[PDB]
RNA sequence: UUUAAAUGGUUGUUUAUAAAAAAAUUUACUUAAA
RNA sequence: GACCUGGCGGUGCUUCAUAUCCCUCUAGAGGAGCCUGUUCUGUAAUCGAUAAACCCCGAUCAACCUCACCACCUCUUGCUCAGCCUAUAUACCGCCAUCUUCAGCAAACCCUGAUGAAGGCUACAAAGUAAGCGCAAGUACCCACGUAAAGACGUUAGGUCAAGGUGUAGCCCAUGAGGUGGCAAGAAAUGGGCUACAUUUUCUACCCCAGAAAACUACGAUAGCCCUUAUGAAACUUAAGGGUCGAAGGUGGAUUUAGC
């Protein structure tokens, strides 16, 4: 039996989001890619450095906003710009969100030497696609 | 007292859409429809559903192969599933005499058809298909069994077989859908004329990875040129030349047409097969309709779909497996 | 390596071994079962080992109507914060160790004669 | 802007490669991945530097 | 903080090889021809052989940058087949999908 | 907790007029913000007897590279402001044959636009 | 593209939960974001190693770590220049002393650079990331000690010392040094003369005439030394002339007239000082009226560029005078000037912007048609500023004067969204206006819904933690609004609140309660009306009771009513 | 540069700005082993000699 | 109805509960004086 | 003693299997040489897989490196707020094999058995209603075909502590780290593959109308030997080419694989 990135049926009480409810064979049929850059296009360079950056950014944001992220990040690259789109929860105070946005945007711009923006979308609770 | 851990809000929580909710969704679509017209710089008053779909496709470009996963902006009536209304009032008395059956819609229909048959008894096709089950369930907004569907269709057939009145025939036609039968009639190419006024018909053919374009002249001596070369030179193998002769021989027109074809790709046999198809389709312009039908029934006008099958991982070939060792 | 670190959910799922071949056909005993412990429970955002006071995260943004600047707790002050945190954990842990007195039925390990409480209320405002 | 533009679609390129499905042994079992590169060629004509 | 001591040894080899690349290129050019006298080419043979062993580029190994796996690595991403699949199957590699045809 | 939890304001799409200047809402390329786009757009493969997911918290709509900042109205307005920068092609060079006579040499160079820090 | 009126300023996160919902949140949310940026910068400069891998092409200098520590450890004049460039006041002075003790030569230019650093910062370290009243100049300061140590002192050395003393409020000492400068026959620069003008006015408390003579004497010294005055020379004179408000008006105009003749173009700061001088607390404002009108005619359609540090203060002062004169046409001219070209960038900091727009919108509501006021309301709020609770009251008053009370429910919704849910003054005004007069059924229903929401706000007050108060008026109004809309059930509950909170109901509330009971024909309810007023000893109750007894009253209840009094 | 990543994210944890769930997991395990007696010995002064 | 077709080491199977909590800010310019 | 459920039966009946069980059809394996695994034996000298479901398997790959092995030598807060390829895959996550070339797994209720383990269908209907999951439907490739992909719950404590992570136990002057050198062989057996035994063949031209060859100078090594070259710091060893050499092999026992 295949295992890769499959949430397995339980007793019908496990809430899954739309992203985690779709197995890998749907990545270009029902769900899209969580990162969009040019590295993996034909004749394009630096796929390796883009990949390492994505892995770091996903871990940095998970620990920088502990318990706030409601779903996976969407990493966007346009030219020199890096745009991080995060769906967060409405539990942490707004003051603390603004502090962390100013802190993460500055710290990441100096680390990867590019203009970095963080776009937060707040949800009251995790969006449940189905109960498995 | 030992406290049994109490159940939370039902996790499944099947979503029900009340009629007020649908009404609020319709208002949102109408207001959203006016913004979408304003965004695209079109008249709010003549903005149709086909313009909405075109605008949404441009604004939210999605390459997802499955169209049901792409962003959609449709009227709530077409999006949300059709839900049956409440069948009982505040007093609690259901509204239908067949409510307690559980299939008031289905059994009410069965009752009606049986009644019509009784009255008819006391008084005394190709295009139309009987409504399928999934589509009948939609009309009745009820979940039916396969055997229930059979029973219902059998009763309609009994109604149709017996003589019917104006009204009974209309009722039957409610449950008949339209089948558009595709015609298996070859589409003739448009006869063209060259600079000298000689009739000709260009066509295309395909076999495996080969692709041929054939120009068949209405009148000729039987000369065939492949890529500018006489056919016996371009096709030294006799089998290939036999394939070139099959279209003209079958219609008994050897020596009466001049062909000039260009074929690229594939091997010698595939190229001959591609040219055969191109020539046959072009030659249909000059033969009669009946002769064209015979050509189709003889196999001369069908594109052969048999193409090379890919190799699968873990196997030696497309179907060939690696040697199996029981022990 | 920073790139080999996993999340808490993955670490606990492996360490607990709740789904395996040893829990299928009475293959394992119940005594050595370990319990999940959420290690984010008492943690405050902005609190670290160095004891820096970040205006607007760890501490209030404005004090006396003026924006606070970056400060660091003194050594002895951080020791108190660290000691208090240890005490809070021990108390929370103590609560879980406490056993609530369960009224026994006919025998200590028997289910007979134990009350299950009132029957659950019906779907139409019925109560028992 | 008054530019003369002609658009055509060059043929797409699909790159496919195979990987082992299991972490250890089971060579017969593979996972195959692809990357699709689609093209659109916008050909302007008779332009000036500005 | 590298994944393991093996990765750390490869990190040092890549560094030393970079430092000696120009000197090694210059000496090899003296050897890789029939123009110069064989006496001179013999001295160059000894000189390049006396350079530190970890300057030799053939000793570098393309290990997975995340897990240090020395085999099964895809050079375009520098990732092992197990780590690459983990990222691809979760939709985190731009434009990489499962192939079916 | 002295007060009740902070309540999110209603989305500002409820204040938007149906004849607004949309290019002012999305002047530049930005991620899809469900609170700022006054469209009931849905996305997601529907579950059985279900509907495509709504736009709020919808990660699929966030993954699309939207063209909300490049509407036909905005493009025409943008290009009107950019006409001042353009120069006029010499009318004499009507055809390619005329170009070859006056300018026999042709220099081809290529520029590559990729995403990244370099 | 133009400003989006439905959006808050672009700096904020465009999200309903994160969007600022008040003027205070606006400031605090930006301060939190700025604090985050400072914390990140603190880490970047504390650990440069982690941010030294440059992967950017082209290289970005601004995204690299900053090194603030001197990298030259040798004791020399060249190594000292670094510490002065780094603005290390304590390190530089200590090194300069060590250099002098060693006996090596320090160039006059290097010594002058050290004095500039010492004089400007008052021998105090400039603020760093991490490690008002009174005269900041101190007699035992490094600048003075080094100044005497100097073997050769040029004109620049004296100049920077005078400017330092004036900056740090050592006015008398600066004037004494200028006297020494003159004794040495050394010409002063324009910037020294500008500082000296301030010193003479601040130093002594002489009457205007004496101060004016002193200033004029400095101007004559300036001309004698062939020193050409700059724009700041005149702006300081006008700023200094603010103390003698009523005596400097005509002289200040002479200074302005002199600027135009010389060719120095008055900036926004120049006119700011003039209007502040001419605009003192006086009812006529006759001179002020002429000045502002003439200034606005001159400034019409003029694009400005930053010339003086006080350029940002003009618009707030101009709008303040327009509100005092209550001239809307003048206010539109002032705002028109703000909107031309890039003049909008001179509005100033946040608190300046809020004041300007508060005075501007308060004048619109008062002096303009309601239909245009509502257009300005939609454009300015929330996109330009977050309204003060008092500006909502002005808007409500404007709606009253215009007899457009169908909008009052909307004003309440917006007020709650702008952080005025629990402002007592605003809640009392809305209820009073809604209940002042009777309205048609549809308007009466809408007012009841707004009243119910205002009532819910009073119940959920956050002040409850301290004390919950139900102003007498609010209670009476809410009850009347429920009765008029026909929600008698809801109104009947309010009578318990009146006695509970010890609030006396108005007679109009009691008189109208009759019909509600009469339409019901429930004598029991009628007595409840009598019972309540009797508790408060209202004179209307006794006369009222008799009328109720005539209309509808049970025999047994009639006897009890009289005894209860 | 695994040093830069590891050292940066370790410093940010000690500063209170990064929560390392993994490091927290191995700090609780290492803490429970001291109460159980399975503590790392002193270097040089080990069980063997 | 209808050829022959023997074997497989020992011991290893199923009971008691379940579940955290928060937080302060506290709406309105410029200046200046002694 | 009597039952419930499942399994099994050299158990009955009926209907079937479409590369399929039998009869059939085509090309192979089992013999020879070589290539490459594995088992044994050997060596101071890895580890794992190892009925179907191991055996060109982890490896889309080992001259040093890789490396985890052996000998010798060296280091001790050690690239790391250490480290360990040390034990336990019978503690696990992760990723998989297998039945599956399946269609079943089912929460929540209702009813039957006298309220036992359990069981729940008959359409001219007799107690079942059933969310969810899988199948299916959709999607990828050239179609609605085909092939891919998909394939639940479980079965084999099936594979993997040596991808990485990790519970438990153990080492901490050593079971950790580094350097130099070195082993990876063939008595023998065996799996898979490659090339042949030739005339539907061999060689050359050509790319299908040719001329020669055709049994001890024929067919037949991709082996042995020599030389050269390519890569590399390092090649008796890795690869390529040339020369030289011309062996077994004459269509293969029991048995056995794949294909609609
Ligand atoms: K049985
Ligand atoms: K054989
Ligand atoms: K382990
Ligand atoms: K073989
Ligand atoms: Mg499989
Ligand atoms: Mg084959
Ligand atoms: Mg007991
Ligand atoms: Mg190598
Ligand atoms: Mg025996
Ligand atoms: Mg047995
Ligand atoms: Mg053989
Ligand atoms: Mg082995
Ligand atoms: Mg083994
Ligand atoms: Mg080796
Ligand atoms: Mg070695
Ligand atoms: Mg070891
Ligand atoms: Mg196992
Ligand atoms: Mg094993
Ligand atoms: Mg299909
Ligand atoms: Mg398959
Ligand atoms: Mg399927
Ligand atoms: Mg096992
Ligand atoms: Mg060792
Ligand atoms: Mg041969
Ligand atoms: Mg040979
Ligand atoms: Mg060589
Ligand atoms: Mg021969």
């Amino acid at each position: 039996k295949n295992r890769a990135a499959r949430v397995r049926v339980s007793k019908g009480d496990k809430p899954v989001t739309y992203e985690e409810a779709h197995a890998p064979h749907y990545i270009a049929h029902r769900k899209g890619w969580l990162s969009l850059h040019t590295g993996n296009l034909d004749g394009e360079d630096h796929a390796a450095e883009r990949t390492v950056e994505d892995v770091f950014l996903r871990k940095f944001m998970w620990g920088t906003f502990p318990g706030c992220l409601a779903d996976q990040l969407v990493l966007k690259r346009r030219g020199n710009q890096l745009e991080i789109c995060a769906v967060v929860l409405r539990q942490l105070s707004p003051h603390k969100y603004y502090f962390l946005v100013g802190y993460s945007e500055t710290l990441l711009s100096y680390f990867y030497k590019c203009p970095v923006r963080l776009h937060l979308q707040t949800v009251p609770s995790k969006v449940v696609y189905k109960y498995l | 007292a030992f406290v049994i851990p109490k159940k939370n809000v039902p996790t499944s929580k099947r979503e029900t859409y009340t009629e007020d909710f649908i009404k609020k969704q319709i208002e949102e679509f109408n207001i959203g429809k006016r913004h979408l017209a304003n965004m695209m710089g079109e008249d709010p008053e003549t903005f149709t559903q086909e313009d909405i779909d075109r605008a949404i496709a441009y604004l939210f470009p999605s390459g997802l192969f499955e169209k049901r996963a792409r962003p959609v902006m449709k009227h709530p009536e077409q999006i949300f599933p059709r839900q049956r209304a409440i069948q009982w009032g505040e007093d609690g008395r259901p509204f239908h005499y067949l409510f307690y059956t559980g299939k008031q819609s289905y059994y009410s229909l069965m009752h009606d058809v049986y009644g019509m048959l009784l009255n008819l008894e006391k008084h005394q096709v190709i295009g139309s298909r009987w409504l399928i089950k999934e589509e009948l369930e939609e009309m009745l907004v009820e979940k039916l069994s396969d055997l229930d569907y059979m029973q219902f269709i059998r009763l309609l057939e009994k109604l149709l077989t017996s003589q019917c009145g104006a009204a009974e025939e209309e009722f039957v036609q409610r449950f008949r859908r339209s089948v558009t039968l595709e015609s298996k009639k070859q589409l003739i190419e448009p006869v063209q004329y060259d600079e000298q006024g000689m009739a000709f018909s260009k066509s295309e053919g395909k076999r495996k990875t080969a692709k041929a374009e054939a120009i068949v002249y209405k009148h000729g001596s039987g000369r065939i040129k492949v890529n500018g070369i006489d056919y016996q030179l371009y096709f030294p193998i006799t089998q290939d030349r036999e394939q070139l002769m099959f279209p003209f021989h079958f219609v008994d027109r050897l020596g009466k047409h001049d062909v000039t074809c260009t074929v690229s790709g594939g091997g010698r046999s595939a190229q001959a097969g591609a040219i055969r198809l191109a020539m046959a389709k072009a030659l249909c312009s000059f033969v009669t309709e009946d002769e064209v039908e015979w050509m189709r029934q003889a196999g001369l006008l069908t594109t052969d779909p048999r193409v090379r099958e890919r190799k699968k991982p873990g196997q030696e070939g497309a179907r060939r497996k690696f040697t199996w060792k029981k022990r | 390596s920073f790139f080999t670190k996993l999340t808490a959910d993955e670490l606990w799922k492996g360490a607990l071994a709740e789904t395996g071949a040893g829990a299928k056909k009475g293959r394992g005993k119940r005594t050595k079962k370990k319990k999940r412990k959420d290690l984010n429970r008492g943690q405050i955002i902005g609190e670290g080992r160095y004891g820096f006071l970040w205006p607007g995260l760890n501490v209030p943004l404005m004090k006396n109507g003026a924006v606070q600047t970056i400060a660091q707790r003194s050594k002895e002050e951080q020791e108190k914060v660290e000691a208090d945190m240890i005490q809070q954990r021990e108390e929370w842990d103590r609560k879980k160790k406490m056993k609530v007195k369960r009224e026994r039925g006919w025998s200590g390990n028997s289910w007979g004669g134990i009350s299950l409480g009132p029957p659950d209320p019906g779907p139409c405002g019925e109560t028992y | 802007l008054g530019i003369s533009i002609k658009v055509h679609e060059p043929p797409r390129k699909i790159e496919r490669f195979t990987l082992l499905q299991s972490v250890h042994i089971y060579k017969k079992h593979r996972v195959q991945y692809e990357m699709r590169t689609l093209y659109r060629c916008l050909e302007l004509e008779h332009l000036t530097g500005s | 903080h590298y994944v393991d001591w093996r990765m750390w040894r490869d990190v040092k080899r890549r560094k030393m090889a970079y430092e000696y690349a120009d000197e090694r290129l210059r000496i090899n050019s003296l050897r890789k021809n029939t123009i110069l006298p064989k006496i001179l080419q013999d001295v160059a043979d000894e000189e390049i052989a006396a350079l530190p062993r970890d300057s030799c580029p053939v000793r570098i190994r393309n290990r997975c940058v995340m897990t240090s796996r020395p085999r099964g690595v895809k050079r375009r991403w520098r990732l092992s087949r197990i780590v690459f699949r983990h990222l691809a199957d979760h939709g985190q590699l731009s434009g990489i999908q499962r192939a079916t045809w | 907790e002295r007060p009740p939890r902070r309540k999110a304001l209603p989305p500002r799409t409820e204040k938007m007029a149906v004849d607004q200047d949309w290019p002012s809402v999305y002047p530049v390329a930005a991620p899809f913000k469900p609170s700022a786009v006054p469209l009931p757009v849905r996305m997601g493969y529907p579950v059985k007897k279900g509907v495509p997911m709504a736009k709020e918290g919808n990660l699929e709509l966030l993954k699309i590279p939207n063209f909300l900042h490049l509407t036909p109205v905005a493009i025409k307005k943008h290009c009107e402001a950019l006409k001042d920068f353009c120069t006029e092609w010499p009318a004499a060079l009507d055809s390619d044959e005329k170009c070859e006579k006056h300018f026999p040499i042709e220099i081809d160079s290529t520029d590559y636009v990729s995403s990244g820090p370099s | 593209v133009n400003r989006d009126t439905t959006a808050v300023p672009y700096v904020f996160q465009d999200d309903p939960y994160l969007m600022p919902a008040s003027s205070l949140e606006s400031r605090s949310f930006l301060l939190a974001k700025k604090s985050g940026e400072n914390v990140a910068k603190f880490i970047i400069n504390s650990y440069p190693k982690y941010f030294q891998k440059d992967i950017a092409e082209p290289h970005i200098p601004c995204l690299m770590p900053e090194y603030f520590e001197p990298q030259i450890k040798d004791i020399s004049e060249a190594a000292l220049k670094e510490r002065i460039e780094l603005r290390k006041v304590k390190a530089s002075v200590d090194m300069f002393d060590q250099l002098l003790q060693a006996g090596t030569t320090v160039s006059l230019e290097t010594t002058n650079s050290l004095l500039d650093l010492l004089c400007y910062y008052g021998d105090q370290e400039p603020s760093t990331d991490y490690h008002q009243f009174g005269v900041t100049w101190r007699a035992k300061n490094n600048a003075e000690r080094i100044f005497s140590l100097m073997p050769e002192k040029n004109e620049h050395s004296y100049c920077t010392m005078i400017r330092g003393m004036v900056k740090h409020r050592a006015y008398e000492q600066a004037l004494n040094l200028y006297t020494e400068l003159l004794n040495n026959r050394l010409h002063a620069d324009v910037y020294t003369f500008n500082a000296l003008i301030e010193a003479t006015v601040c130093a002594i408390n002489e009457k205007f005439e004496e101060k004016w003579s002193k200033i004029l004497e400095l101007l004559r010294h300036m001309v004698a030394q062939k020193v050409k005055p700059n724009l700041q020379t005149f702006n300081t004179i006008l700023k200094c002339l603010r103390r003698f408000h009523v005596f400097a008006r005509s002289p200040a105009l002479q200074v302005l007239r002199e600027m135009k003749a010389i060719g120095i173009e008055p900036s926004l700061a120049t006119y700011h000082h003039i209007i502040r001088l001419f605009d003192q607390p006086g009812d006529p404002l006759k001179r002020s009226s002429f000045i502002i009108y003439d200034i606005m005619n001159e400034l019409m359609g003029k694009r400005f560029s930053p010339k003086d540090p006080d350029d940002d203060k003009f618009f707030q002062s101009a709008m303040s005078i327009c509100s005092s004169l209550r001239d809307l046409e003048l206010a539109y001219q002032v705002h028109g000037l703000l909107k031309t070209g890039d003049n909008w960038k001179f509005i100033g900091p946040d608190q300046h912007r809020n004041f300007y727009y508060s005075k501007f919108f308060d004048l619109i509501c008062l002096m303009e048609q309601i239909d245009v006021t509502l257009k300005w309301y939609e454009d300015l709020i929330p996109s330009a500023y977050f309204p003060h609770s008092q500006t909502m009251i002005h808007l409500l008053q404007a709606l009253d004067v215009a007899n457009r009370l169908e909008v009052i429910p909307k004003i309440w919704k917006d007020s709650k969204e702008y952080g005025h849910t629990f402002r007592s003054d605003l809640r009392e005004e809305i209820l009073m206006l809604m209940a002042r007069d009777k309205h048609p059924p549809e308007l009466q229903v809408a007012f009841a819904d707004c009243a119910a929401d205002i009532k819910s706000a009073y119940e959920s007050q956050p002040i409850r933690q301290t004390a919950q108060d139900w102003p007498a008026t609010s209670l009476n109004c809410i009850a009347i609004l429920f009765l008029r809309a026909g929600r008698t059930q809801e109104a009947w509950k309010m009578l318990g609140l009146f006695r509970k909170h010890n609030k006396i109901p108005r007679s109009e509330l009691l008189n109208e309660l009759m019909d509600s009971a009469k339409v019901s024909n429930s004598p029991s309810q009628a007595i409840e009306v009598v019972e309540l007023a009797s508790a408060f000893s209202l004179p209307i109750c006794e006369g009222l009771t008799q009328r109720v007894m005539s209309d509808f009253a049970i025999n047994q209840e009639q006897k009890e009513a009289l005894s209860n009094l | 540069n695994h040093h830069t990543y590891a050292e940066l994210m370790q410093t940010l944890r000690f500063l209170g700005l990064y929560r390392d769930e993994h490091q927290d997991f191995m700090d609780e395990q290492k803490r429970l082993k001291k109460l159980r007696g399975k503590e790392k010995p002193k270097k040089g002064e080990g069980k063997r000699a």
